Order: structure tokens, then C-alpha cells, then sequence
RNA sequence: GCGUUGGAUUGUUCACCCACUAAUAGGGAACGUGAGCUGGGUUUAGACCGUCGUGAGACAGGUUAGUUUUACCCUACUGAUGAAUGUUACCGCAAUAGUAAUUGAACUUAGUACGAGAGGAACAGUUCAUUCGGAUAAUUGGUUUUUGCGGCUGUCUGAUCA
RNA sequence: GUGAACAGCCUCUAGUUGAUAGAAUAAUGUAGAUAAGGGAAGUCGGCAAAAUAGAUCCGUAACUUCGGGAUAAGGAUUGGC
């Protein structure tokens, strides 16, 4: 409606989401695929230096230090810290498949948690390493 | 294709009137007529409560 | 030159001119024809149209990639109260038309037809059938005079009603009369049928019932002085042309050298008399049956009147004919339902619909609950209740 | 062996589902479709006028054999009840919920050993396994990523599309321990899991299927009463040429 | 309609008009396409002929193979992204557009899909049926 | 008919209400209205947002864990239709509504 | 009676190609159409090139830059009131004038009729769409001076509040 | 006061409250805006409008009279306490 959120939220110009990016630091597969990239010509880093947390790709080597460094991407590690508010969590709301609900914030406190803050604190240290 | 009013399906239409659309009607109309006979008989009963 | 491109004529030159209809009741121009055998029969009937809603529906259509699926589509919903009868008119046939001959009245009228043929209820001494009704004297004399006139003569029969606009929510306290033909045959068995209805009423499943063909016609929603663009469909001419660029750039040639009857121009929008045919009545209700919006499924205790009323008009608490589709008028205004005027011949006209679900949420707003029940569910206990 | 249309279609896997003990068949237009299997299966097993999520593509929605039926997520709860209202309790009827819908294009099975999509997640190839009863293995025929669409299997035998390497058909009959032969149906269409239906007595498929094809397809389930198979080299006669 | 398409395709919103450039979602080794035209259009003085989900288009690769581009080809979209209508209560849109290539008859070129297909083209082409991983 | 509620608003959504998207993972996102549609275009967080029912049951309001809160759950099997579980489902639903 | 298009190069009509479609039929109305537009072209003054001329200058050879004025009048046409028929009020009749719907597919009939061969129909029954028309606001979308609610920047009321 | 600034916006001293007004919100206007999907298919022609913009840091091509080209292109960031 307004002008603003016309230019930046469109389907056209839409970002991954917070739910898919959750999924790949979940495993130690995704983590590895994503950082080790086959080189490809449309994409602006020419398939390097991607980030996993904001979906987004740097250009330099360099702009990844820079990028590592601010209030932007600070934000986005804090924004992925709890459960990563799939369907289940309205619908759980409203009276419905608690079970199912109650299942999964078990399992995310439990097993997928921790391996999740695994693979986080070994990419502080694998780009502190590069860079 | 073939107008609207066109004298080939203007007379194949006249045949469906014959048959199975107009008893649907006529059964609509020996439905409806026996509710508005009925109409008369619940409004005589409200009169006749006046007559106590 | 040849126009050098082909495209179809802006506006339909069957509805000229545009302009203001006479009144807020559209007349009926055309009845179903004489059926002479069967019983008597109302032609046709006249309701209040209030808002539109929602009717999901399992589709028994053979034969369409639907079949056996369900159908989401709008209907309306036309405030119908009964009417009741208060006059008989024949018409003779003539050489030059059909003219009327003799009008009888019902000895004693409500106060709401008197209502009608006043402007000014307030200061009048209201002596509108007081020497009328005198004539209803030792046997009457004059009105078994004016019965037989139409028995002896008068080819057609058509009754003078009026609505009960008190029982309608509507602030406006007058009745609006009509005439309504009737359709059973020997013409005596007409009027004695209608004799026996003065100052009686006539519901509505006496009229019509479910599954049925109808026909409304009414006056459609005055919008003014408006500009051929919104008004024929005109293309805009570009951008920053010299005087204006909603409008018809070229309006005609050097020869003739008139205006033509068909070139666009503007004027009045809306407020016109229309017939649009083939609606489908999908429900009957009744005013005393509880629980109208409860299908055989829903099975939920609720009149299909919204959470808040519907907008602009109060609450549906009397008959009412659902229909599908989009009735030409607006809300709290005055449609007039005829009956089909042929055989329909398709096989969309002899279905038999199950609606499966009948929305009734608040049409003030996004309506999100069914009934108050679901919302102080929903929303938990508040301040105010504790 | 009997050559069947939908209404002027030469696929039939797509638009109907056969297994041993029942059939799913779509519910457009007209009984011209549903009564050619009245004609071949009688009144021994049910055959189901049905839709899957308010579409005609039964067959490559669902998925399953003569123990058990599966449907994917969009299945709504009036069509999943009508499912089991026909069937008998000898079948499990369950809704199973994935990224990917159609279950036809993914699993192809037997009523013993089946196939999945790589892609399919572990948390269903336990419930295939569990519903079924049936074994599950992660293969691709020649390196094409649907095993559904693109082989058709019974306990008899089972048929490939003509891309799949000879080597690549010996290690893939050890895993479903059925014969198997590189075929076309439908005059060349290489998607030979939709084109056709087919279970232990019955193969049902397009008028466009030309008879070298049916000679393959009456072979390789052994159709007739004495056919061992072996016949196939005597109708090596067809195949040179074809 | 026309060659090809079982049934009848009913009344969907009109998402693709002429010169829309459209993700190529097969593996049949190009990247984009450009629709030109639409088969089964109308014909009205200074329309556009639109497209919609479902529909038989003419495409031209402009970034892919060689092979592939310079050369006009038939495709079917299967993802719109304009709000359009199914006749149970909701309006859906996808993510964004795509096609796929094919030829006259209606048979697919390449072996997968990726992404969702619609499910008003699933029901109209079988073929796009047959390679569709993802329905809805 | 299946009443789902909104993926932001944990509101009921009736048919014909709301709008669905659908991810290229191809799960649905059916929207209560077109304030919770266009919250989630602008990526915002209904965990932070306070009307919404997601906040309310994680920050201590409208309580979570109940007896009467599991019954509600799904079914993947369908139990064939005796008339006498029907009938008493109506008496179950109008007692689990009294007792929440 | 009813339709007859979307694009590319040119100021150009014309011309030809790409593509859809049932088809892309031909012409008139001051070679329709400027107080309807456009100024692209044509048609003044400035200026460069080529040819001609001793020279002023010529060329409608080529290329750049160039003031677009008025309707409130009568009439036509689209709309809107109204004196005069005893008054005023309601319900009607229909003279005349206008007129509107249009094409393409699909299931079934049927892989049947037909064939020295492959190939390959229609009428009856039924479902949808294309162009046009008339309406309507349930729903979805768009719009916001309800400045309805909330937020933000600079400043001003001593600060909070407002 | 904000800010690079006699910019723009708001205020103190000083000055003015003058420019025919009242009621309603039809068309067409003049002035100023927003718009779903596609993005020049419009047109003589991207005319107009949209987009970019201040600032710190990284980074900058063909060519060149070696002075330039250059803010070339392109990429990260900005509040509060």
C-alpha cells in the first residue's frame, strides 16, 4: 500500500526465510555443501563467500570481514536462537496437536539444539581461520 | 457455431419442453398451490380464537 | 478512410436512454403468459434486498469437471416479509390495449396504505377510505355489482397488494403497493379466489419454493452526473492532452453535420430500471424457525443474520429468499421477484442444491467468528467480564 | 491384455491405480472408463470411483499395493473417509505428510520390495516400510530421478524405459527380484509407469500400444496361464525388427 | 484449449502478458524464458495476450544452451505468482513464475521438475503430471 | 471442510478467507486476514508481536499444557463411520467446550 | 445479423517478415476526423556540406534548431426541471423510437461409420471457455483526511504528561 | 537549534494578519500523490515519472597529450544508551 514496503516486499524480491536457514546449520552436510560451492558465473561471488546466517553473498574476501563485524548481522544470530516457529507453533495455539507440538520442542531441546550451536561455533572459528 | 436463435436447435429445444422440464414445473406448481391452501386454514384458525 | 482497425461498439444501444427511472419501484413490464388449468397461482412477490454472504455447496452437477466437488460462491439475501391483498382489478381487451375498468377495495385498510396516499401524515384529518367504506352498508349492493362486472367481462385478473413494512427493520413506515397478475384459469374461480383473500395475508413458500428459476427487477444505484470514461468505457486518451483526457476525442465528421444519437457522450449514471434473469433461490427460511443458518451438516444454533446485523440494515427476523449471484439494486431498497416466464430448458435449472455451510460472520470489518459464542471461546475471559 | 482409453488419453497409470486386491479409478464425465475394468476384474475386488485432493490424477498422487494405501498431505477429510467407507479392513489407509505430494512419481513397488526418490526423508521410508510391509531401497534407473513414473513392477516381473543400461538392469533385478526388460508403450512414450497398469493377472493399457509392445508386456508378467516367461526368445522375432 | 489438453481449463486470473521473462524450471539445460505469445488468446484492438497458469506458450530461451536459444518452442507454465482462485475458499499464489518446454503435441523435454506444480495444470496436462515431483 | 487457523494469528480461518502462499518446500501458509498477510511479507516476529495467540501462550497469559487441549490433535486413520461414535462426539465437543 | 488482432524497421501511408487466430475481406463519409490532440513530417528567419554561379545568392539535393490562440452565444447531442387541462394522490395501459449477443474447444456418440491401404467425421444428450454487454461488493486485491490507532526525525511548550 | 552551510525546516527581537466571502463536494480540469501481476509490448522518440543521492571504509576498466579518465563501475555500514 505504502511506498516503502512495496519496494523491498514483493514476491519478486523476497529473502530464503528464517525457517529453511535454521535447517542447514542443522546438520554438519548443509554446512559443508553451502560453504564449499561449485564456482558459478550468474551468481555475484561467482558461486564464494557466502554467509548461511543472512542468505546473501559477498563479493570479496574482504567483505566478509566487514559483514562479520556490525549490527546487521548480529541481528540475525539473535534472531535464530529459539524455536524456529514452524506451522506447529500456531497451530498449537488454538488448541491443536499439542503432542505433535510438544514433541518437537523436546527434540530441539534436547538433540537438535546443541548440535546446532556445534556447528555455529565451529564456522566462528572455520572463517576466523580463512580471514 | 450455431446462433440463438437458430430454427435447428429452437426446434430441438421445443422437444426437451415436451418431456422431463415442463413435469418438473408441474410438479412445482401442485406443491406450491397446496402450501397457499394451507395459508388460508392457519389464518381461519387465528380468526376463530377472536370468536372465543 | 475505413476506420484501418475493427473493434466492437462501446455501450449497449438496447438500454437508451440512460436516465433517472420514475420511481424507486420498477413496474413489471411482462408476466408469465395464462396456464388454464392450473390452480391459482401468485405470479410474482416483493421483498427488501439485505447484503450478501458466503455459501459453500457440494456440487451435484454431472457432467463438469466439479462433479461430486465443493463450490464456494456469494449469494444475497432479500428481506421478505409477508404481504397481504387488498384490491382486485380487471382489464378488459381493447383495440388499443388492455384497459382497466373497475377497481374494488377490502372494507377496512391498515394504516400504511392510507400512509401511501398522503404526503403530509401528520397534519391530515386521515379521511382516505371513510365514505368508501360506508358502501359496505346492509349487503353492499354496489361491490356485488362491481364483482360481477369483472366476472361477466375483464380477460385478466390482477390483485393489488402491499408489504409490512412496519415488521421490517427499515425505518420508513410506508407501504409500497403493487399489482400482481394471477394465473389460474376461468376467471371466476380468479376472483373469487382473490375476493376471499381481503385484508388476509400471503407467505412466501405459498410463492416460490427451493431449486426454483427467478427474476428480479429493481432501480440501480444512482451515482450522479457522471463522466463517459467510468460511463461507456471510453480508452483514456494518453497523457497532459490539451483540455482533458477522460473524454472521446473525435465526435464526428464534417458530413452529417449533427451529433450522432451514438457517439458517447456523458451524463447520468445508475438509478435505472433493469431485468436480470435466471437467479436460482438456493433457501427458504422462515422467520420462526430458530436455527435458519444451520444446515443438515453445521448443526450450529444460528440465523443467518451476521454478528452486528448486516451493514446498513438491521436483522433478518422474518422470511427470507436466498438466491445466488447479485441482485441489481442496493441494500434496504425494494426488488420484485416474477417467476421464471418460460420452461427453462438447461440442466442448470432442475439441480437440486445441499448447501453444506452458511457464513455469518460480521460483514462490519474482517469477520473471523461465526457467532458471539466462538469469539468469548476464542478470545479467553476479558476486564470487563471479571 | 486389454487396451483401455480415458476419454481420449493413452495414459492410463496416471489416471487409474491396480493393485491385487483393489482399483481407484477418476470420476470424469462418464462410465466408459470404470466399466472396462468391470469387464476384466468382476465383482472380486473394489473398484473406487475417487478423488485425491479435487483431481482426476488418482494414480500418480497415491501410492501402495494390496496391503495398504498411501495418500499424500492435500488428501481432505471427506475423501480420505470415502477411501475407507469401499475398502476393506485388509487394507491400511493412511495419510502421510512429506515436502514432496505425489507418492506415484516416487515409490514404485511390489507387494514386497520397493523403490524411492533419494530425496525422500527417513521419517516416511520407515512409515512406507511399516504400512506396506515391504522392504525400501534408494536407487535411480539410469540416473533418471523418478522411479515410479519411469518402471512398473508386479510379484511377475517388472518393465524399465528403453534409456536403462544393460548393466544397470542387472544390478536392479538383484534388489527387486523380479525379470526385467527394457520396454515401450504407447508407440515410444519412455514413460512407461504412467502409460500402463499392472498387477499379478491383469495388465491393462492404451489403444495406441501397438502389438510388438503387447507382446512384450503379455511376456515379461506372463499373462497366460502357461507362460514361463521363455517365450520371450521365441518372440525375439518381434524385437529385431521393432 | 486446443491439441493436447484433456478437459476444459476454467477461469483463472491473467498473470503473464507479452515480452515476461519466466524461470525455466526442467533440466533441460536453459535457464529463462521469454513468452511472445499465447495459444487459444483473444483478439481485441490493443490488448496484450496474457498468459495464465496452465497455458501453452511460445518461448524463446535467451540464457541457456546454444543449442536451445535462437529458436522458438513451445511451453506450459506452472507456477504464476499472481493471486488467482480455486473454487474451495481460498486464493493461492506461488513464489514465482516458471515453464517448461515441450513440444506441440504436449510431451515434456526434459526428465525432472523442480519446484511445485500447479495443481490446475496438473489435472490439465497428464505428461506434466507423469515428471512432476511436487504437486501443489 | 477443514477450519485451519492462521499461520500468524492462530485465528480461525472460515472459507473464502485469507489468503495462502505456497513455499517452493511446498508447505501452505493460509493468512487469517490481510493484517497478518502483510506482517509476514515485512519478515516481522510473532513471537514480539502481542495480539497474536503465539505470544500469549509462551509468555505466561491463556495457559498451554491441559487435558482438554489434547484432544483436539489429528486423525490419519479413518474409522469407517459407526453412527454411535458420531453421536457421541456431539456430546464429547459440547463438553469439552464447558470444561476449557 | 456478427467479428477481423499482437509485434519489428520507417515521419511515411504503402511495403514485406515473425506470431497467434474461426478469419486476420475490400472501400466511403471534404482521399472521415486541428477552438479533439500530436508537431514526427511539410512551410519563413539561424547554421554546416556537396554541386552551380565572377558575385549577391540559387538547389522543393543532404542534415541539424525552430510561438500551435478563443466557446459563456444559437443549434445538434447526452442529461435535468416545468406553466397550462377543477384541485391533489395512487395504481396502470402502450402509440412510437431503440434493441444483443458472439465465436472456439471438450466428454459422449466412436477409434464407430468410411477405406486397393494407412489415416480418420457428424445430428440428438452434456460440460466449459474467447470477444461483447448489463450489473453487484460476500470474499481477495487496490485506494485513506475516519488524519481511527501506533511509531519516527528536526524543532517549540522548563522536564514527565499532552 | 539541527547540519559541511547565510542550504531546507522550527523558534526569539521586530512586523503583518492585508489578497471578496457563505454553503455543498457532480462531471471535466489545474497542482500533488499511491497502485496487484508483467516491465517500454506505449510512442516520432524512455517525453514524463520512478530509481540512485549525505557520510566513513574496501575497490576501481578501455583509453590517454601521462595532467586526467573517477564520485568510473561495484560492495559492506549508519539509531539508542
Amino acid at each position: 500500500m505504502g511506498r516503502y514496503s512495496v519496494k523491498r516486499y514483493k514476491t519478486k524480491r523476497r529473502t530464503r526465510d528464517l525457517d529453511l536457514i535454521y535447517n542447514d546449520l542443522s546438520t554438519k552436510e548443509s554446512v559443508q555443501k553451502l560453504l564449499n560451492q561449485p564456482l558459478d558465473e550468474t551468481k555475484p561471488g561467482l558461486g564464494q563467500h557466502y554467509c548461511i546466517h543472512c542468505a546473501k553473498y559477498m563479493e570479496t574476501a574482504i567483505a566478509l570481514k566487514t559483514h562479520l563485524k556490525g549490527k546487521v548481522h548480529k541481528r540475525r544470530v539473535k534472531e535464530l536462537r529459539g524455536v524456529p516457529y514452524t506451522q506447529e507453533v500456531s497451530d498449537a495455539a488454538a488448541g491443536y496437536n499439542l503432542n505433535k507440538f510438544l514433541n518437537r520442542v523436546q527434540e530441539i531441546t534436547q538433540s537438535v539444539g546443541p548440535e546446532k550451536e556445534s556447528n555455529e561455533a565451529l564456522l566462528k572459528e572455520h572463517l576466523d581461520s580463512t580471514l | 457455431a450455431k446462433s440463438l436463435r437458430a430454427s435447428s436447435h429452437l426446434n430441438a429445444k421445443s422437444v426437451k419442453r415436451r418431456g422431463v422440464f415442463q413435469k418438473a414445473v408441474d410438479a412445482r406448481e401442485q406443491r406450491i398451490s397446496d402450501k397457499l391452501k394451507e395459508d388460508l386454514l392457519k389464518q381461519k384458525l387465528e380468526d376463530l380464537k377472536k370468536k372465543e | 478512410s475505413h476506420r484501418k482497425y475493427e473493434a466492437p461498439r462501446h455501450g449497449h444501444l438496447g438500454f437508451l436512454p440512460r436516465k433517472r427511472a420514475a420511481s424507486i419501484r420498477a413496474r413489471v413490464k411482462a408476466f408469465p403468459k395464462d396456464d388454464r388449468s392450473k390452480p391459482v397461482a401468485l405470479t410474482s412477490f416483493l421483498g427488501y434486498k439485505a447484503g450478501m454472504t458466503t455459501i459453500v455447496r457440494d456440487l451435484d452437477r454431472p457432467g463438469s469437471k466439479f462433479h461430486k466437488r465443493e463450490v464456494v460462491e456469494a449469494v444475497t439475501v432479500v428481506d421478505t416479509p409477508p404481504v397481504v391483498v387488498v384490491g382486485v382489478v380487471g382489464y378488459v381487451e381493447t383495440p388499443r390495449g388492455l384497459r382497466s375498468l373497475t377497481t374494488v377495495w377490502a372494507e377496512h385498510l391498515s394504516d400504511e396504505v392510507k400512509r401511501r396516499f398522503y404526503k403530509n401524515w401528520y397534519k391530515s384529518k386521515k379521511k382516505a377510505f371513510t365514505k368508501y367504506s360506508a358502501k359496505y352498508a346492509q349487503d353492499g349492493a354496489g361491490i356485488e355489482r362491481e364483482l360481477a362486472r369483472i366476472k361477466k367481462y375483464a380477460s385478466v385478473v390482477r390483485v393489488l397488494v402491499h408489504t409490512q413494512i412496519r415488521k421490517t427493520p427499515l425505518a420508513q413506515k410506508k407501504a409500497h403497493l403493487a399489482e400482481i397478475q394471477l394465473n389460474g384459469g376461468s376467471i371466476s374461480e380468479k376472483v373469487d379466489w382473490a375476493r376471499e383473500h381481503f385484508e388476509k395475508t400471503v407467505a412466501v413458500d405459498s410463492v416460490f419454493e427451493q431449486n426454483e428459476m427467478i427474476d428480479a427487477i429493481a432501480v440501480t444505484k444512482g451515482h450522479g452526473f457522471e463522466g463517459v470514461t467510468h460511463r461507456w468505457g471510453t480508452k483514456k486518451l494518453p497523457r497532459k492532452t490539451h483540455r482533458g483526457l477522460r473524454k472521446v476525442a473525435c465526435i464526428g465528421a464534417w458530413h452529417p453535420a449533427h451529433v450522432m444519437w451514438s457517439v458517447a457522450r456523458a451524463g447520468q449514471r445508475g438509478y435505472h430500471s433493469r431485468t436480470s434473469i435466471n437467479h436460482k433461490i438456493y433457501r427458504v427460511g422462515k422467520g420462526d424457525d430458530e436455527a435458519n443458518g444451520a444446515t443438515s451438516f453445521d448443526r450450529t444454533k444460528k440465523t443467518i443474520t451476521p454478528m452486528g446485523g448486516f451493514v446498513h440494515y438491521g436483522e433478518i427476523k422474518n422470511d427470507f429468499i436466498m438466491v445466488k449471484g447479485c441482485i441489481p439494486g442496493n441494500r434496504k431498497r425494494i426488488v420484485t421477484l416474477r417467476k421464471s416466464l418460460y420452461t427453462n430448458t438447461s440442466r442448470k435449472a432442475l439441480e437440486e442444491v445441499s448447501l453444506k455451510w452458511i457464513d455469518t460472520a460480521s460483514k462490519f470489518g474482517k469477520g473471523r467468528f461465526q457467532t458471539p459464542a466462538e469469539k468469548h471461546a476464542f478470545m479467553g475471559t476479558l476486564k470487563k467480564d471479571l | 491384455a486389454t487396451r483401455t482409453q480415458f476419454e481420449n488419453s493413452n495414459e492410463i497409470g496416471v489416471f487409474s491405480k491396480l493393485t491385487n486386491t483393489y482399483c481407484l479409478v477418476a470420476v470424469g464425465g462418464s462410465e466408459n472408463f470404470y466399466s472396462a475394468f468391470e469387464a476384466e476384474l468382476g465383482d472380486a475386488i473394489p473398484i473406487v470411483h475417487t478423488t485425491i485432493a479435487g483431481t482426476r490424477i488418482i494414480g500418480r498422487m497415491t501410492a501402495g499395493n494390496r496391503r495398504g494405501l498411501l495418500v499424500p498431505t492435500q488428501t481432505t477429510d471427506q475423501e480420505l473417509q470415502h477411501l475407507r467407507n469401499s475398502l476393506p479392513d485388509s487394507v491400511k489407509i493412511q495419510r502421510v505428510e512429506e515436502r514432496l505430494s505425489a507418492l506415484g512419481n516416487v515409490i514404485c513397488c511390489n507387494d514386497y520390495v520397493a523403490l524411492v526418490h533419494p530425496d525422500i526423508d527417513r521419517e516416511t521410508e520407515e512409515l512406507i516400510s511399516d504400512v506396506l510391509g515391504v522392504e525400501v531401497f534408494r536407487q535411480t534407473i539410469s540416473g533418471n530421478i523418478l522411479v515410479g513414473s519411469y518402471c512398473s513392477l508386479s510379484n511377475q516381473g517388472g518393465l524399465v524405459h528403453p534409456q536403462t543400461s544393460v548393466q544397470d538392469q542387472e544390478e536392479l533385478s538383484s534388489l527387486l527380484q523380479v525379470p526385467l526388460v527394457a520396454g515401450t508403450v504407447n508407440r515410444g512414450s519412455s514413460v512407461v509407469g504412467a502409460g500402463m497398469v499392472v498387477n499379478d493377472y491383469l495388465a491393462v493399457t492404451g489403444l495406441d500400444t501397438t502389438a510388438p509392445e503387447l507382446s512384450v508386456i503379455e511376456s515379461i508378467f506372463r499373462l497366460q496361464d502357461a507362460q514361463p516367461e521363455s517365450i520371450s526368445g521365441n518372440l525375439r522375432d518381434t524385437l529385431i525388427e521393432t | 484449449s486446443g491439441n493436447g489438453a484433456q478437459g476444459t481449463k476454467f477461469r483463472i486470473s491473467l498473470g503473464l502478458p507479452v515480452g515476461a521473462i519466466m524461470n525455466c524450471a526442467d533440466n533441460s539445460g536453459a535457464r529463462n524464458l521469454y513468452i511472445i505469445a499465447v495459444k487459444g488468446s483473444g483478439s481485441r484492438l490493443n490488448r496484450l495476450p496474457a498468459a495464465s497458469l496452465g497455458d501453452m506458450v511460445m518461448a524463446t530461451v535467451k540464457k541457456g544452451k546454444p543449442e536451445l536459444r535462437k529458436k522458438v518452442m513451445p511451453a506450459i507454465v506452472v507456477r504464476q505468482a499472481k493471486s488467482w482462485r480455486r473454487r474451495d475458499g481460498v486464493f493461492l499464489y506461488f513464489e514465482d513464475n516458471a515453464g517448461v518446454i515441450a513440444n506441440p503435441k504436449g510431451e515434456m523435454k526434459g526428465s525432472a521438475i523442480t519446484g511445485p506444480v500447479g495443481k490446475e495444470c496438473a489435472d490439465l496436462w497428464p505428461r506434466v503430471a507423469s515428471n512432476s515431483g511436487v504437486v501443489v | 471442510m477443514r477450519i485451519y487457523q492462521c499461520h500468524f494469528c492462530s485465528s480461525p480461518c472460515y472459507p473464502g478467507h485469507g489468503i495462502m502462499f505456497v513455499r517452493n518446500d511446498a508447505k501452505e501458509f493460509r493468512f487469517c486476514r490481510s493484517k497478518c498477510h502483510k506482517a509476514f511479507k515485512q519478515r516481522r516476529n510473532p513471537r514480539k508481536l502481542k495480539w497474536t495467540k503465539a505470544f500469549r501462550k509462551a509468555a505466561g497469559k491463556e495457559l498451554a499444557v491441559d487435558s482438554t487441549l489434547t484432544f483436539a490433535q489429528r486423525r490419519n486413520v479413518p474409522v469407517r463411520y459407526n453412527r454411535e461414535l458420531v453421536a457421541t462426539t456431539l456430546k464429547a465437543m459440547a463438553r469439552i467446550e464447558e470444561i476449557r
